[PDB]
């Protein structure tokens, strides 16, 4: 009769593989075509995308 | 511009060295060549350094 000991929670919303909703205007931009230099922006990320 | 976000090419050193050579060293050496004038009339031959063009291998 009692519910299981670990308290259950509910996540409500849309199921998406790798969606990133928080999008703003970043001042620093890397090369448009070379996606091997975009990790330099993960290193110093924009303030809003520090922990998306 | 390259090699700052990934491991650079192992053969990039020789590549850029040969590129800089072909770019500037040939012209720098051709500039310092002297004007051949060894005669009393002083018949002088010259090499137009500006017209330097390499050709593809046969």
């Amino acid at each position: 009769f009692p519910y299981p000991n670990p308290p259950l929670v509910i996540c409500f919303g849309a199921a998406q593989k790798e969606f990133v909703p928080t999008v703003r205007v970043s001042h620093e931009q890397m090369h448009q075509d070379k996606y091997s230099e975009w990790k330099m922006l993960q290193w110093n990320p924009p303030e809003f995308v520090r922990a998306p | 511009n390259e090699g700052i976000s990934t491991i650079p090419g192992f053969n990039q050193i020789q590549f850029e060295g040969f590129c800089r050579f072909i770019d500037q060293g040939l012209t720098e050496e051709l500039y310092k060549f002297p004007k051949i004038e060894d005669t009393d009339q002083e018949i002088e031959f010259q090499l137009f350094v500006e017209t330097y063009q390499l050709v593809e291998p046969l």
